[PDB]
């Protein structure tokens, strides 16, 4: 990635002031609540306060790594199929069980839990106390993307949105149109986001119009993202932002190839 | 001196206020001492100076519960105890070390609201601040706006008093002062301005039209302690402040009071 860009929040741990190495060569970054991950040449690169341990970098992250998530207290790594997790683990969120050792395609962290999509099914792990952590039968199989939230989880299978955990504002009620055609999903706080063919589709709590969704991302939008009370939307190289009052800045107008949403913190790569 | 504190405005276009307090010598250093800044997150060192005053130190072991409902953004440890509940002196310790904006809100809440603050500041003598709203919306900053608005000179006494003064009672004074010390939030900020052998307690803030504020009491090993409030804003709303502006207006202070 050329450049790295990361903007609003109140930046009160250091979270969005990416240090040089991680300016470019970037392939992937991931927001926590205090800290952000940068994944370059298959290292795993780290800024922020670490409090809990999260920015204690297992030796296995140095290297070969091939895909990086970060939850609040917690960070997570995918590497030749095995889900690697490090940083505060007082709800269990950094135990990896077994079954996610080997063969996972993909993974997810939620504020104090982590997911794992091995051969389309959906394994969790860590806080279980809105029922986050507790799988649908129906996320068990035949899921192809996944998203952690704040007590929430989602996943995608058969082009339909399956979610779980709270419901205070109807986060976890999946809408008619989310049910065929999506290609991604992603949890807020109080608001849940699905793709579909590029129109963003968004339910849930709007008090701080967090589905208030821009005319702009209703088409040709290629990734979604969203933080506790914000969303994230990326269209042609633009990215689009709402909710709490977030906006994209000049800098992240055109030639955006990736964008992350921690809790508060944005993060656009740039090609 | 003035020409070093000028001259960072210009080096970081921003507008900056200073007040400064060596309570060793009773002597004061001051830049723009008077004018408006939006206080952001630095009310809840003072607050909780209120809460202390207003309250027994066995009150703080009584439980708050409250639920998703009354969840306001950037509350990374209330949205984890959200309906099992905290105590009251948790709940003041999250907004003082995480700058917890729901724990804010329960704190002005248990203080009688942003006028219940501002009322008990008034009855320390401090006709200046002006404590209006409840988080998040507290941090909008608009220039010319009054509204959740104080001095570096009004702060700094305020904190003094909490902190330094007779406020407090030395044991709540204890509390707080713990309160305030050893948190990440403080780390770029007066803390990273001043030798690394003096003790920093702090309160940071950050809001709006690059609002980024710091206030401490920090100690130099062999000294009574100082006293600093350093706020600062910029033009444009959207405006990204820079850590380093505090950190060497602390500097500026230290070598000041060599």
């Amino acid at each position: 990635a050329t450049s790295v860009v990361a903007w609003g929040g109140n930046n009160d741990w250091g979270e969005a002031t990416v240090p040089a190495e991680a300016q470019s060569g970037v392939d992937a970054i991931a927001g926590g609540y205090f800290h952000g991950l940068a994944l370059k040449g298959g290292k795993v690169l780290g800024w922020g306060a670490n409090l809990n341990g999260q920015l204690t970098m297992p030796a296995a992250t140095q290297s070969g790594v091939d895909a990086i998530a970060a939850g609040n207290y917690h960070s997570l790594a995918l590497k030749d199929g095995e889900v690697i997790a490090w940083g505060g683990n007082e709800d269990g969120q950094t135990t990896v069980p077994a079954e996610a050792r080997s063969g996972v395609d993909a993974i997810a962290a939620g504020a104090w839990a982590s997911y794992a999509l091995k051969d389309g099914k959906v394994i969790a792990w860590g806080d279980d106390s809105d029922g986050q952590t507790t799988v649908p039968a129906e996320a068990q199989s035949g899921v192809t993307a996944l998203d952690g939230g704040v007590y929430t989880a989602l996943a995608v299978k058969n082009g339909g949105v399956i979610a779980w955990g709270d419901n205070y504002f109807g986060q976890t009620t999946v809408p008619a149109e989310a049910q065929s055609g999506v290609d991604d999903v992603a949890g807020g706080i109080f608001h849940s986001l699905a793709l579909k063919d590029g129109k963003v589709i968004a339910w849930g709590d709007n008090r701080y119009k967090q589905t208030t969704v821009p005319t702009e991302a209703l088409s040709g939008v290629s990734a979604i993202a969203s933080g506790e009370w914000y969303s994230l939307a990326l269209k042609n190289g633009k990215v689009i932002a709402w909710g709490s009052s977030r906006t994209a800045p000049s800098s992240v107008q055109s030639g955006v190839s990736s964008i992350e949403a921690g809790p508060n913190a944005a993060y656009a790569l740039k090609g | 001196t003035h020409k070093e504190f000028s001259q960072l405005e210009k080096k970081f276009d921003a507008r900056l206020g200073v007040y400064a307090i060596d309570t060793g010598t009773n002597q004061t250093i001051a830049y723009r001492p008077n004018e408006r800044f939006a206080f952001a997150s630095t009310y809840k060192a003072l607050a909780a100076g209120v809460l202390l005053q207003q309250n027994s130190t066995k009150k703080l072991d009584e439980v708050i519960t409250y639920t998703k409902e009354d969840l306001v953004d950037y509350s990374p440890v209330t949205e984890k105890h959200v309906d099992t509940g905290m105590t009251l002196g948790e709940i003041a310790e999250a907004a003082v070390r995480y700058s917890d904006n729901t724990a804010g809100n329960i704190l002005f809440h248990k203080i009688g609201g942003p006028k219940g603050y501002e009322k008990a500041l008034r009855q320390m003598g401090d006709r200046v601040t002006m404590s209006d709203r409840f988080e998040t919306e507290l941090n909008e900053a608009i220039p010319g706006d009054i509204r959740d608005t104080s001095t570096a000179k009004a702060i700094a006494t305020n904190l003094k008093a909490f902190t330094a003064g007779n406020a407090l009672p030395n044991h709540k004074r204890n509390i707080l002062t713990k309160w305030m010390k050893g948190n990440a939030t403080g780390d770029k900020l007066i803390r990273a301005g001043v030798p690394t052998n003096w003790v920093v307690a702090d309160k940071s803030g950050a809001g709006s039209y690059g609002t980024r504020n710091d206030i401490a009491i920090v100690w130099p090993p062999n000294r009574a302690p100082i006293i600093i409030a350093i706020l600062s804003s910029k033009d444009e709303k959207g405006a990204t402040y820079d850590n380093q502006l505090i950190a060497e207006a602390a500097e500026v202070i230290v070598n000041a009071f060599r």
